[PDB]
């Protein structure tokens, strides 16, 4: 493998005229492995049995197991911050017209992530957890006793904890090999420049490129160790700290802030498959923008006026989800998911001549 | 019925350079006829299997170069 | 000689359908795999059906009847409500 | 020596991309069906049952109390 | 056999439409409704939206085209296949003028400079391209219609390549 | 000022300015008039006549 | 699919075939052409076939020794006389027909008749003839002194029919040929050279009345008939190899694999030969107006994009068909480190026939077809074998008109439901000589013969 | 890798197993360059970064500045929604 790796890492040429966020994903792929391995040094000291008293147990007596809560838990944050960005970089750039093979081997990593955060939320077993994951499974509760066979039981318990963890143990090994499978489709179809075109002004990556690209993650690591031990930005909900109690239900039942989009789509549509299903068209019909178009051209480096009502329409639902369900929120809501619709049409459409 | 041509047709002129219809020989038998009957030295039927095209075969000669590399290039990984 | 030169310009005018045509063909010589497809699927998914339907799949020729004499659930061997 | 020689590329130079075209058709036909089924359920199907409910007004054969 | 008879209804369909005339070949005359909406709607439309609009993208365009020093069919990705094809028969005077300008256009952007603006009268919108862009469509026309009408069976992943069309060697991930 | 027209295309779209497409050309292409400075390159060239002269 | 019949009226507008029975049972055929030179000759239902395993060469042998001078000639005034006569005298011998045929001008037409007939009834079969043709023969049959392609078209034979005499070759072993004597040339021409299995072949400027009289005038001694040939079970089809692995004879492998084909008078036999056409042949060195990567044979141009160097240096079809029985298959010369590549490839071919062929290939495989028979009608000498082999084979001369007529029935489904009932998971043969470490063991590729596809 | 023409190589010596992505990137140069450059460490390493400050940060802000008008019209909807809910809240609860 050592030639393997010179030929990817030390006589791979890359363009001069990159930017830092071309680094997004080097970032992404470092956070992964560290998420990796505080996983797995925390289940050294974790019980699944009852995850509430067990990461009581990790943040008291074992020494330094503070340092591992939190990493896990913040580290996810910025896992889902890193691809998050990384995806608003591809679509601005419009890196997905003639490198689709890496967006659909980008996409599908996203979906697994999509399924490895929300049942490591449920790990925690506290009252936002139980109840959110209720609420989730009862939403294919259309087809006929798939509930009962996921669940394991009438209602979530343990039974399901030892199950799901499972998934959250294995499913992150898969997602390292489709990321192989990502850096395959990038080094074989070149990277895209800052420029439409395509010049020779590459240079070695060990020696240049990587340089800068630690530079990038020192930075956010700078941020990232502040957050660690200070809590500057509240990214985890505090009623997660709730024993769970099946009768009383929780003052709000959100998910973590990187599941708000979704949550918010479920919360405005008024028949509940609506909702699952235009949650299936976000995370489906991106992986097409390109499909219909005939000319010869990329759409690139244009004012992207249709990029930025895109990403403010992101935000904006996620504020939406924060909120209680006020009828006025759920009328605007509705409005910016009309929006987005014909923002998503605008993208597809081919033009015709004048 | 039977077959008493070559599936490879060889599109080439019949006649050699200079020479006439009147002074080829006779194109039946003669050793430098392109057409000439093959001899049956072990019997009639191999000609269903024989390569009619004088040029002697060079093992491994290139056809299936679209223009994506110069002579003596050797392609790597098929790049 | 124009003449010619059309016919063999507009000898490739249906290329969209003679495309499609040997697509259709290609999609012809896979549907017979669907007599192995769909009653494989219904073999694995046979315990998802009700009882009811169980019986009508089969033409009747699986009944409660027809459960192991050891089934999955043993307070429901020999029925729903047991032996006796 | 001297620049290259201009030479066409023996072609075809495009095909063996399936997989993508079957994306397209299947993320097409999803999202499709997608919008039928919202755009009924949350626009037309409730309107429709106000419009069936009003015109029983007319009651000539609305359903019947009992008929369990 | 029902497949036989759909051959006959596709074969008697497509012969009785061979030699038409294509939708852009035919002299057409906008419906009455259509020249009412096109007295009403485009006017103003154009006016207030689309003019206003496409004038600020465009003059940006050419902004920014003139800022790297580039024409507009630089800006052409060769991944296109029918940018490399025409790329393969432009004349090499054209083609040192085309590497040069996008060589300076890329420095400029990694370094974040612009053109000085004594360099920057000129029409970016010059279609040098046109001509070989043109060519290129027309033979990869004649090679679509005279090579590839029939999804071709082939013995598949052998000889580096699946077997499913592409003519390059370990260019998929399951050819490696 | 440039030569290029901003909008060369229309319906519902992302804006764009561009020279070519990847479009099929027809069986019998229209006969570009090369007097008044067409272009007559590809499709319009062979399946038409207008390169001849008298 | 059915596209319409492509006869036309030139096809009608040939001369007929007039074949006459003479009362001692050899048949006359003629047929008139605006010529000034003609073909006369027997054709003679002999060969190797049908020789004893202790007697096997001696019928080359005699075709060989014929020539040399009869009862009422000898070798040199032989040779004069037909050099006179502005002639040429020909000979060939197959393992099922024979021939002795003169291709001479107008005037030697009935000059020639007395020439053959004299050679084939009253052979002056000398000794030391023989003896200097043993030396020739010997030679021959050494295999240095003969080609790769002679080579495995005899051993697909000796493969493939193991049980029966078409498995023997024409020249014979080395041990008869070393024993052959007068005596062994004069029983096989008493036994096989009899008036019931000859055609006597005149094309050109001919009439049939008078050719019809100096054949029963020449031929009157002819013995009438012979003892009917013993009657047989169909040649048994045996799938094995014989392989000579030769790594000290250059890059290049000959390659040659058959299925088993059908005989002359089956049904399929045309579809077959529309089979034959569609594989075709391709050689590097003789592409033709259309490159290998651009061909419209489906073998040729997957072929021609192997390793972007083409994996076929030369290939050809071949379908053989006798008398009770048939070979199909096809011959391949390639690089050492293509035989795989290339085997590979035309079974993938022929197997296509039995799930996906088009009706394009189809057309143009007809036409190619057409374009290759009617040419080889030509000349005279072409249309003499045409006749002789066509009434061996048949016991009539089909027409152009008629060939073309069943050809237009024959379509791609056609060819598809005799692929499916012969070809498709069907037994093959092969047999190579050469650098062979690429071939396969016979099991291996004769699973290439089905798809899990379709 | 780049066009089939690009990646055409002038010379007969095999690509190294190491260098097979370094050599699939190769340009057909037309015309010919003459590139110079000098070592790190004999320049000045931080200057350029001061020198071309201010038009990095002009040439960007007038290019963001082309979202304004898309902000503030966000904006304003971000505030309606506000005031909306609040005037709702206040009419269903609140005598
Ligand atoms: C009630 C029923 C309702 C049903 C509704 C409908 C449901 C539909 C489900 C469809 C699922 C499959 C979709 C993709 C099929 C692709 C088929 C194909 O031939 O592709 C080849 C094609 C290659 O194209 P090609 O170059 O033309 O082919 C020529 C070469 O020979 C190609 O060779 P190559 O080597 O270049 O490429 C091969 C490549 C192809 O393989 C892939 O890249 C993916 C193959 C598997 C399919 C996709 C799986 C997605 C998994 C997501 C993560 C799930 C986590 C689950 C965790 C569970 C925990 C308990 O192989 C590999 O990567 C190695 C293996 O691959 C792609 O381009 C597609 C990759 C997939 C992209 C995403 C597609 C999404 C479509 C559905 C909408 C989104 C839904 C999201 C839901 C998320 C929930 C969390
Ligand atoms: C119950 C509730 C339901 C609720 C609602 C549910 C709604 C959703 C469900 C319904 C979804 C419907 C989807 C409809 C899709 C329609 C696609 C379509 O129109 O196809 C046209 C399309 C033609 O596109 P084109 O651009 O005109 O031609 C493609 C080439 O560019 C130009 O190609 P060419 O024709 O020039 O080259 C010839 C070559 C072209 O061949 C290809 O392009 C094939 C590419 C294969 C890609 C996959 C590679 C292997 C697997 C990778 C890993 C995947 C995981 O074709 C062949 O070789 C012909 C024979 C192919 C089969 C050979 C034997 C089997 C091999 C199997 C492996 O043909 C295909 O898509 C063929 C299938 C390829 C993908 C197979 C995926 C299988 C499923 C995987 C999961
Ligand atoms: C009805 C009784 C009747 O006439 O039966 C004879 C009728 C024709 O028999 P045949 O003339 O010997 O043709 C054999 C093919 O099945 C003839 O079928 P094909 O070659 O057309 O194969 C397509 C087949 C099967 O199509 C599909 O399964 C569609 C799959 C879409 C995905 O679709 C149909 O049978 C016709 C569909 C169109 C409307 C007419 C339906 C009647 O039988 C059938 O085709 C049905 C039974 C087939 C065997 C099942 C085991
Ligand atoms: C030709 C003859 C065909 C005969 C078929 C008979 C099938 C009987 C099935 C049956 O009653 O099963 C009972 C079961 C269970 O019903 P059950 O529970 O009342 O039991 C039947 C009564 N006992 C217990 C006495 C036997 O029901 C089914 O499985 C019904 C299946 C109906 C499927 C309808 C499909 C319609 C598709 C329409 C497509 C186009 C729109
Ligand atoms: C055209 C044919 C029309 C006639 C069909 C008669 C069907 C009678 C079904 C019946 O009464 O079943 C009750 C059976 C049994 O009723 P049961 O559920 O009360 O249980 C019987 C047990 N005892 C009596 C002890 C209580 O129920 C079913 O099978 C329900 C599902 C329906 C089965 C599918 C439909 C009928 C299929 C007929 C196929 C005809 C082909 C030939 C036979 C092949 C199989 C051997
Ligand atoms: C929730 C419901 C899910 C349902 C999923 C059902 C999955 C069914 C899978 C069946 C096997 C699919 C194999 C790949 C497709 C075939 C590709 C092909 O033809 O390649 C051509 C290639 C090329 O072959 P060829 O056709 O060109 O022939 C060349 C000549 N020979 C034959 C000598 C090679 O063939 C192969 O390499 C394929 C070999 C066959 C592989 C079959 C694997 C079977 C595995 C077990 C199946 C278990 C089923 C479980 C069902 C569960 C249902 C819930
Ligand atoms: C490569 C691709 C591989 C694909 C492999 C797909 C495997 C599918 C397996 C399906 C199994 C279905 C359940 C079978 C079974 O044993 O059922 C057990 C059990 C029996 O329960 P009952 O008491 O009879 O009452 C429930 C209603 N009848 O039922 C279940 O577990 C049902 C689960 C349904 C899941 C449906 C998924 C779609
Ligand atoms: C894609 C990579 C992963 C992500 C995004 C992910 C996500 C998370 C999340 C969000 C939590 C909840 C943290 C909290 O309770 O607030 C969690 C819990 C947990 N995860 Fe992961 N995880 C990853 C991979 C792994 C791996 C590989 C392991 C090791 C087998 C692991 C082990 C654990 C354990 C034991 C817990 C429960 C303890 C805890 O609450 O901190 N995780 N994970
Ligand atoms: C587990 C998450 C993922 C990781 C590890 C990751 C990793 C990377 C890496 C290392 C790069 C090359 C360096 C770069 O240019 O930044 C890259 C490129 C790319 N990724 Fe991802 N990625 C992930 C998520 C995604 C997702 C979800 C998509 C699709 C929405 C995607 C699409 C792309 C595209 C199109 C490129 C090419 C960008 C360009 O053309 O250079 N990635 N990714
Ligand atoms: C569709 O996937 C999503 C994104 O990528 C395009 C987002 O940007 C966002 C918005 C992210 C942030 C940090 C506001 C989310 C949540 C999302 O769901
Ligand atoms: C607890 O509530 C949650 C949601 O609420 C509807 C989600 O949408 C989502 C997002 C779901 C999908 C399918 C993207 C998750 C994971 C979640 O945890």
């Amino acid at each position: 493998f050592i030639l393997i790796i010179k030929d990817n890492i030390i006589l791979y040429n890359i363009n001069d005229s990159i930017n830092y966020l071309w680094n997004i994903g080097y970032i992404i792929m470092v956070v992964m492995i560290v998420q990796v391995i505080t996983g797995i040094i925390i289940n050294l000291y974790m019980n699944i049995n009852n995850g509430y008293k067990g990461i009581i147990y990790i943040i008291k007596e074992i020494y330094y197991g503070y340092i591992l809560r939190y990493i896990h838990n913040n580290n996810s944050t910025l896992i889902y911050v890193v691809v998050y960005l990384h995806i608003i970089r591809n679509l601005y750039y419009k890196t997905y017209y003639y490198n689709i093979l890496i967006w659909y081997s980008g996409m599908i990593m996203l979906y697994q992530l999509i399924i490895i955060g929300f049942i490591g939320y449920i790990l925690g077993w506290g009252q936002l957890s139980y109840w959110g994951i209720t609420v989730i499974i009862n939403l294919i509760s259309g087809i006929p006793y798939l509930i009962l066979l996921i669940s394991g039981n009438y209602y979530i318990t343990i039974v399901t904890i030892k199950r799901l963890y499972i998934v959250h143990f294995i499913l992150p090994i898969i997602l390292i090999y489709v990321e192989i499978i990502h850096v395959y489709y990038i080094h074989y179809l070149i990277n895209n420049n800052i420029v439409e075109y395509n010049v020779n002004n590459k240079i070695i990556f060990n020696n240049y490129i990587l340089v800068k690209d630690n530079n990038g993650i020192i930075f956010i690591l700078n941020i990232f160790i502040l957050e660690l031990n200070n809590n500057i930005f509240i990214i985890a909900d505090n009623d997660n700290l709730i024993e769970i109690n099946i009768l009383v239900t929780p003052i709000h039942i959100i998910p973590e802030w990187y599941y708000l989009y979704w949550y918010s789509i479920l919360k405005l549509l008024p028949n509940k498959y609506s909702g699952l299903y235009i949650v299936v068209n976000s995370i489906s019909i991106i992986n097409i923008l390109s499909e219909y178009k005939i000319v010869i051209s990329e759409y690139k480096n244009y004012k992207n006026i249709i990029w930025y009502n895109q990403i403010i329409q992101y935000i904006s639902m996620i504020y939406i989800g924060i909120q209680l369900p006020i009828i006025e929120y759920i009328n605007y809501g509705r409005y910016i998911i009309i929006f987005n619709i014909l923002l998503l049409i605008m993208y597809l459409y081919p033009k015709k001549k004048k | 019925p039977p077959i008493q041509k070559p599936l490879l047709p060889s599109g080439r002129a019949v006649l050699k350079h200079g020479r006439s219809m009147l002074c080829s020989g006779n194109l039946s038998y003669d050793v430098n006829s392109t057409i000439k009957a093959p001899e049956c030295k072990r019997g009639m039927g191999f000609t269903q299997f024989k390569r009619f095209t004088p040029v002697p075969i060079e093992s491994g000669v290139s056809v299936g170069n679209r223009g994506w590399f110069f002579p003596g290039v050797i392609p790597y990984q098929g790049h | 000689t124009l003449a010619v030169y059309h016919r063999l310009w507009g000898m490739t005018e249906q290329f969209a359908a003679r495309k499609k045509w040997g697509w259709r063909q290609v999609y012809h010589r896979m549907l017979p795999f669907q007599i192995a497809l769909y009653p494989s699927l219904m073999w694995y998914l046979f315990g998802w059906f009700d009882d009811p339907y169980k019986e009508a799949m089969t033409l009747g020729i699986w009944n409660v009847s027809k459960r192991s004499l050891y089934f999955w659930d043993p307070l429901r061997s020999g029925g729903d409500k047991g032996w006796y | 020596i001297g620049p290259p020689l201009r030479t066409a590329q023996i072609g075809p130079t495009v095909g063996g991309n399936g997989g993508r075209t079957f994306v397209l058709y299947l993320t097409t036909t999803i999202n499709v069906l997608i919008a039928f089924q919202v755009s009924w359920a949350c626009y037309l199907q409730p309107r429709w049952r106000s419009f069936r409910s009003d015109m029983l007004e007319k009651f000539p054969s609305l359903q019947p109390d009992m008929d369990e | 056999s029902f497949h036989r008879a759909f051959a006959r209804v596709v074969c008697n369909y497509n012969k009785s439409i061979e030699g038409s005339v294509p939708w852009y070949q035919v002299k057409r005359e906008k419906s009455p409704f259509q020249q009412v909406w096109d007295e009403v709607f485009t006017p103003i439309w154009f006016k207030l939206v689309k003019g206003p609009y496409e004038r600020w993208e465009y003059n940006a365009l050419v902004a920014r085209y003139r800022g790297m020093g580039i024409m507009a069919d630089d800006a052409m990705n060769d991944k296109d296949m029918i940018v490399e094809r025409a790329l393969d028969i432009i004349p090499e005077d054209i083609r040192i003028q085309r590497y040069r300008r996008m060589m300076r256009g890329a420095v400029l952007a990694g370094r974040k400079l612009h053109l000085p603006l004594e360099l920057q009268n000129y029409d970016p919108m010059v279609p040098y391209m046109a001509p070989y862009i043109e060519e290129a469509k027309f033979q990869m026309q004649e090679e679509q219609e005279l090579l590839a009408y029939h999804p071709w069976d082939r013995r598949l992943y052998t000889a580096g390549v699946s077997g499913f069309g592409e003519t390059s060697m370990h260019s998929t991930f399951l050819t490696m | 000022k440039t030569r290029g027209d901003p909008h060369i295309m229309r319906g519902w779209g992302e804006y764009v300015y561009c020279h070519y497409e990847h479009l099929r050309e027809p069986v019998f292409p229209r006969k570009p008039d090369v007097a008044k400075g067409e272009l007559a390159a590809g499709a319009n060239v062979t399946r038409t006549d207008v390169w001849k002269r008298e | 699919y059915y596209w319409g019949s492509t006869v036309t009226t030139e096809m009608h507008n040939v001369s007929p075939t007039q074949v006459t029975r003479l009362p001692n049972g050899m048949r006359v055929a003629t047929q008139f052409s605006y010529t000034d030179s003609a073909t006369v000759g027997l054709w003679i239902d002999a060969g190797a076939r049908y020789e004893t395993k202790e007697s096997n060469g001696t019928a080359h042998f005699l075709e060989r020794v014929l020539y040399l001078g009869t009862k009422n000639r000898s070798r040199d005034q032989l040779e004069t006389e037909v050099e006179n006569l502005g002639a040429n005298l020909n000979s060939y011998t197959g393992r099922e027909q024979t021939a002795f045929y003169a291709k001479t001008t107008k005037d030697g037409i009935l000059p020639c008749i007395d020439i053959l007939a004299d050679c084939i009834l009253n052979p002056k079969l000398d000794g030391d003839e023989i003896e200097k043709e043993r030396v020739r023969i010997t030679q021959d049959l050494q295999a240095v002194n003969q080609s790769y392609e002679e080579l495995l078209y005899d051993k697909v034979h000796t493969a493939c029919y193991r049980d029966c005499s078409l498995g023997q070759t024409v020249i014979g072993p080395e041990e008869n040929v070393a024993t052959i004597k007068r005596d062994h040339m004069v029983n096989y021409l008493y036994n096989n050279f009899t008036a019931d299995r000859m055609v006597l072949v005149a094309v050109g400027p001919v009439d049939h009345a008078q050719i019809v009289k100096e054949a029963e005038k020449k031929f009157a001694n002819i013995r009438p008939t012979a003892g009917p040939r013993m009657l047989e079970e169909k040649p048994y089809f045996c799938a094995s190899e014989l392989v000579y692995r030769n790594d000290d004879m250059g890059p290049t492998a000959h390659i040659a694999i058959a299925y088993e084909g059908v005989p002359w008078r089956s049904p399929d036999y045309i579809t077959f030969m529309l089979m034959n056409a569609i594989i075709g042949s391709y050689d590097k060195k003789n592409e033709g107006l259309v490159p290998g990567l651009q061909s419209a044979n489906r073998i040729t141009q997957t072929g021609a994009t192997r390793m972007d160097v083409g994996c076929f240096d030369y290939y050809t079809g071949f379908n053989i068909a006798y008398k009770d029985t048939g070979l199909f298959g096809f011959y391949i010369a390639t690089d050492e480190v293509a035989v795989e590549h290339a085997v590979g490839d035309l079974m993938f071919g022929v197997t296509s026939f039995s799930y996906s062929l088009t009706e394009e290939e189809v057309m143009k495989a007809k036409r190619e077809l057409k374009t290759n028979f009617f040419s080889g009608l030509d000349n005279t000498t072409g249309v003499a074998e045409d006749i002789g082999r066509q009434i061996l084979a048949y016991g009539r001369r089909l027409s152009p008109a008629e060939f073309v007529e069943r050809l237009d029935q024959i379509d791609s489904q056609e060819v598809q439901r005799v692929a499916w009932n012969r070809l498709h998971d069907a037994e093959i043969t092969m047999t190579g000589v050469g650098p062979l470490h690429g071939l396969l063991q016979l099991w291996d590729l004769r699973r290439q013969t089905w798809w899990w596809r379709y | 890798p780049n066009t089939k023409r690009d990646i055409r190589r002038l010379g007969s010596y095999p690509v190294p197993p190491e260098s097979k992505n370094f050599w699939r990137g190769r340009f057909q140069v037309p015309g010919g360059q003459i590139q110079q450059g000098v070592s790190p460490m004999q320049q000045k390493i931080f200057f350029q970064w001061w020198w071309n400050l201010p038009t990095r940060y002009f040439w960007r802000f007038t290019k963001w500045s082309d979202f304004l008008i898309p902000s503030l019209m966000w904006y304003t909807g971000f505030l309606m929604c506000k005031n909306d809910v609040e005037e709702g809240t206040r009419s269903r609860y609140w005598y």
